[PDB]
RNA sequence: UCUAGAAAGGUAUGUCUAAAGU
RNA sequence: ACUUUGCUCGUUCCCGUUAUGGGAAAAAUUUUGGAAGGUCUUGGUAGGAACGGGUGGAUCUUAUAAUUUUUGAUUUAU
RNA sequence: UUGGGGCCCUUUGUUUCUUCUGCCUGGAGAAGUUUGACACCAAAUUCAAAUUGGUGUUAGGGGAGCUGGGGCCUUUCAAAA
RNA sequence: AUACUUACCUUAAGAUAUCAGAGGAGAGUCCUACUGAUCAAACAUGCGCUUCCAAUAGUAGAAGGACGUUAAGCAUUUAUCAUUGAACUAUAAUUGUUCAUUGAAGUCAUUGAUGCAAACUCCUUGGUCACACACACAUACGGCGCGGAAGGCGUG
């Protein structure tokens, strides 16, 4: 459908390094590789912190999208375009 | 600070919200943008807990301090399943008459930007 | 639909198949790598001062600073400051690019060498160097150089080259 | 009635959505609700956080949450062995249905 | 029938709102969103200490009470006093109403009342 | 649909004798060519016979254990060889717009005037006059340097890397071309 | 039984062809 | 309520007369609504009006109370 | 036009609307203000030079004209006593 | 810039404030630069409306931080189990106790963690405005200077 200014953020961050934490307690950090439509993520070259503390490492991860509590996306996507609010589009085709 | 009574959440742009969440945590950050299923983006977010040992303080019977652990993270994305509650803290950086003369600013300068674009692929 | 914001271009019904081809497209990579580019060249050199609070100064601050001395102040002409900006942009641009790199340069035939600062060999960085290499569909991309690729493999030992000095070396 | 209930919700068109909800209020399960609207006996709904409330139904909804009036909350606490029973009287209230478990009618 | 729009229409009228938690919210209600989004002007937030010597309250909710912040701090029992809270709608479990309302004049659904009429 | 629980009520009501009209067999047998070419640009339109999933793994288990129906068979060869030979005579109509490319009569007459000018040094001057004539082929050709896919049909060239080339093949025409030149090679053996 | 004419684009891609001196 | 005949009190003016009547204004004044002008004070000053959209974005209604957000497994309890 | 005094010059790229000239024994001179002008980032053609693609800047204060609104006053007109 | 090749793809429906009246178009719908009332937004314009706006007659001060120091601060509390051997209190999967083998997995930290209190240093923010260096007040206090920020209420 349409999918407003946080779902399109998160798809302006692929490539790049980001931190979530679940709903579970648990907090992976990674590249993000394919996010999707219903937050639901990728994560490559992640550092797996358990919700006691014991971090660990994992290649690759899926999480479900309905877990993720937030998700840490870096500084510079405050610049983004979709941010701004007077945007002129040109003509539909 | 005074939030005018008809203010909801999509004209409190560049506020500093204190959203409250499922948790206990809070995340004190300016808020810039958000969605159908209220699931905001907080810009300098900060966020906050009591801890399992200094909630013993807060149990009914000078004044109480509560030790809390500000934890930094910026540009958060929530996930809007887990609010609870948002109280706004603190007004912007900019006036109401600064943000009028710099949104008139900002769409002349888009209208300009697709007259020049449109005359250029016209040429 | 979609609309490419960076790109400033619609497209037809959004399926994540065109979508996703449009993300790796280089056209779409040059106009983000720009916009990024510009984005934070305007907040690194927009300098924004704090606004000015003047007190009244008191009597005794008057005195003290009109018995001090006056100091002259040195200014420049147009042309002068304008070569002046153009020097301190390009001096702080290169000591944000470069970086020391001499243990590199320093452990170039040491037994384990291959093994850790190939960076293609890596044991946690490793297969993202070779997933990332990208497709090249382009002939006259691999047609345009014409020197060694001097790819040095993980399996080398400690056996070829058993003199380090013979073997030509360079002075640091 | 076959027509509607056979199909799926979304091949119906808009005259019959309403059509149906009519017929689901009417002649199903929340018809209990519907009938004690009506007849005006008290219901009894048990609250899914242990509260126990008793009241009359002034008006329902299909997500079963109702505008109620006169209710009177019932619920028990304990902390061991030591055990008490409460009550609060509440005038007029609106029950957002997603907490309810089993609505009862009265005989 | 969807009974939110009778909701939309107590404007400024004093609530007592029961959360899921257990904390109730008491203040000036504004306009409504239609997932029952409430928005409350001059709230009253509280927690109800279970009123037996050896029973807990909740802590989540008296933490979720002490972060947001305006928690007035001498005071004995867990009241925070503060403007402009917004709830989020999943959240409310049930809403004391005003007792000087007109049911007879407000639960008139207008958009059923047309849908009769005009069919 | 809009709701992942309609579209998931759209595939189990899908999923819940055998012959007749009303099942498309060459579906049953496997790849009917009206459902590989679906979306893409050589796209027939619909397939005429239903296709149903309940009969589809009800012939995985009876060609697993119980039987197979040649029936089925020769109504599947008889649509794979038709659609095979109309894209063969289609293969034929590209290479024949290549030639008629080649044969086109302001290029013969160029060729012809050049190679009027290719008429020991003697050689020496003629082998120059026909490196120039060569030249000039290769200028036509670098004006279009187009071969012919033999599967597809498609236009293709050799200039380009084999990384497009790879490209091309991975496509949905290819790939669905390529499985009915198998299923006719397949059926084509084993009938003879 | 109540008169069937399917689109025409968008983005991604390589290659050709070409336009420049001091 | 209209209508006439005389008495008395009475806003203002005239007359028979300064007792008191006759006639006129059915007035002087106060309030509301409109036009003109005085002065004070505040704001704007290069784009605005009408129409047309197989035009963009917002908001609402319905699919939508069935695994991915909003009709509940976070008051930790048996 | 000149002379004196006070305050500011962090205006740090010495007025930050732009370009050129220019300054602490000074506070200055010219040119320009939106189908435009200017500053900068990127790249390939092997210095610059050139084009193509992007991001921005185009300001503040005062005065005459016209105009939107408010308050008070005066004149007139219609209505109520 | 132009041209050709190939890949991928081709759109959920409806609406734009409500009520009520009058009029009209073959019981309901639709319309009215129709009419009233209600709601909403913008723009103006107002209130003896409410809150807030930092010394120079001095080296100060308020709100917010420090992911700053003293600081290994002061006080507490933790650091894997098994199979066996030698001894061994002992319901356990010899638990308890010293030493060893073998075996599972095993975030780092013990200058840590949790509790408590103080001192010092450093950031960011604003009218550092105008007039004045003064004898006020029970109806408690001329809120009778120019502004600016935020909210309340009323009118056009
Ligand atoms: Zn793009
Ligand atoms: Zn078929
Ligand atoms: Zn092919």
């Amino acid at each position: 459908t349409m999918n407003g200014i946080p779902v399109k953020l998160l798809n302006e961050a692929q490539g790049h390094i980001v931190s979530l934490e679940l709903t579970t307690g648990a907090t992976y950090r990674g590249k993000l590789v394919e996010s999707e439509d219903s937050m639901n993520v990728q994560l490559r070259d992640v550092i797996a912190t358990e919700p006691q503390g014991a971090v660990t490492h994992m290649d690759q991860i899926f999480v479900r999208g309905s877990q993720i509590k937030f998700i840490v996306v870096p500084d510079l996507l405050k610049n983004a375009p979709l941010f701004k609010k007077n945007s002129s589009r040109p003509m539909p085709p | 600070i005074q939030v005018a009574h008809s203010s909801r959440l999509a004209n409190l742009i560049d506020y500093k919200l204190r959203v409250l969440t499922q948790d206990g945590r809070v995340y004190i950050g300016q808020l810039m943008a958000f969605d159908k299923h209220m699931n905001l983006v907080l810009n300098e977010c900060i966020e906050e807990r009591v801890p399992k040992t200094q909630l013993d303080k807060l149990r009914p019977r000078t004044t109480l301090n509560i030790k809390v652990e500000k934890r930094v993270l910026g540009l958060t994305i929530l996930r809007g399943e887990q609010i609870l509650s948002t109280v706004v803290e603190d007004k912007p950086l900019l006036s109401k008459k600064e943000r009028l003369v710099r949104d008139k600013k900002e769409k002349k300068q888009a209208q300009k930007q697709t007259k020049l674009r449109k005359e250029k692929e016209k040429k | 639909r979609y609309y490419c914001e960076y790109c400033h271009s619609y497209l037809t019904h959004d399926t994540l198949s065109v979508r996703k081809s449009h993300l790796v497209g280089k056209n779409h990579l040059r106009i983000t790598a720009d916009y990024y580019r510009n984005k934070a060249r305007d907040i690194i050199n927009k300098h924004n001062h704090k606004r000015r609070h003047i007190g009244k100064r008191g009597r005794k601050e008057r005195e003290n600073s009109s018995q001090n001395e006056t100091l002259k102040v040195t200014c420049l002409s147009n042309k002068e400051k304008r070569h002046i900006m153009h020097v301190k942009k390009m001096n702080q641009k290169e000591l944000a690019q470069t970086s020391i790199d001499t243990l590199k340069l320093l452990y170039d035939g040491s037994p384990g060498y291959s093994k850790v600062f190939v960076d293609a060999n890596r044991f946690d960085i490793g297969d993202l160097v070779k997933a990332s290499k990208l497709p090249q569909r382009a002939n006259e991309k691999s047609a345009h150089h014409s020197f060694k690729q001097t790819s040095r493999s993980r399996d080398e030992t400690c056996e070829s080259n058993p003199f380090p000095r013979l073997n030509n070396p360079k002075k640091l | 009635s076959s027509q509607i209930i056979d199909r799926p919700k979304h091949e119906l068109s808009r005259a019959e959505l309403e059509e149906l909800e009519e017929f689901e209020f009417k002649h199903g399960p929340m018809s209990l609700i519907n009938d004690a609207m009506v007849t005006r006996t008290p219901v009894i709904i048990s609250l899914r956080n242990n509260h126990k409330i008793i009241a009359r139904v002034k008006a329902f909804d299909r997500h079963c949450n109702m505008v109620l009036e006169n209710v009177k909350e019932l619920w028990t606490e304990k902390k061991g062995k030591n055990v008490i029973n409460r009550e609060r009287f509440i005038s007029k209230l609106f029950l957002r249905g997603d907490s309810v478990i089993v609505v009862l009618k009265t005989p | 029938m969807k009974l939110v729009n009778f909701l939309k229409k107590l404007r400024n009228e004093q609530v007592t709102i029961e959360l899921k938690n257990g904390t109730t919210v008491w203040g000036t209600l504004q306009s409504v969103s239609p997932q029952m989004n409430a928005i409350l002007t001059d709230v009253k937030l509280t927690l109800p200490q279970p009123r037996l010597n050896k029973l807990n309250s909740n802590g989540i909710a008296m933490a979720s009470l002490y972060l947001t912040g305006g928690q007035q701090p001498t005071a004995s029992d867990n009241i925070a006093s503060l403007q402009y809270i917004n709830i989020r709608g999943n959240t409310i479990r049930q809403i004391i109403l005003p007792d000087s309302l007109n049911l007879d004049s407000l639960l008139v659904d207008q958009k059923q009342l047309n849908s009769l009429r005009r069919s | 649909m809009s709701t992942p629980a309609a579209e998931q009520r759209k595939l189990v009501e899908q999923l819940m004798g055998l012959h007749d009209p009303k099942i498309c067999k060459s579906y049953l047998v496997g790849e009917c060519p009206y459902d590989l070419f679906q979306g893409t640009k050589q796209s027939l339109g619909k397939c005429p016979q239903m296709h149903l999933t309940k009969h589809k793994i009800q012939y995985e288990r009876e060609v697993k254990q119980g039987k197979t129906f040649p029936e089925f068979e020769r109504e599947y060869l008889a649509i794979l060889s038709r659609f095979v030979n109309e894209c063969n005579g289609q293969i034929s109509v590209a290479l024949q717009n290549l030639k008629h490319t080649a044969e086109e009569r302001m290029k013969i007459q160029q060729v012809t005037e050049e190679l009027d000018v290719l008429d020991l040094i003697s050689k020496r001057k003629e082998v120059a006059k026909r490196v120039r004539n060569i030249t000039e082929n290769v200028g036509q050709s670098a004006q279009q340097k187009l071969q012919v896919c033999e599967v597809c049909g498609a236009y293709l060239s050799r200039l380009d890397t084999d990384r497009r080339l790879a490209d091309h093949f991975l496509g949905k025409i290819h790939l669905g071309y390529v499985k009915m030149r198998e299923d006719y090679d397949r059926l084509m053996k084993n009938n003879r």
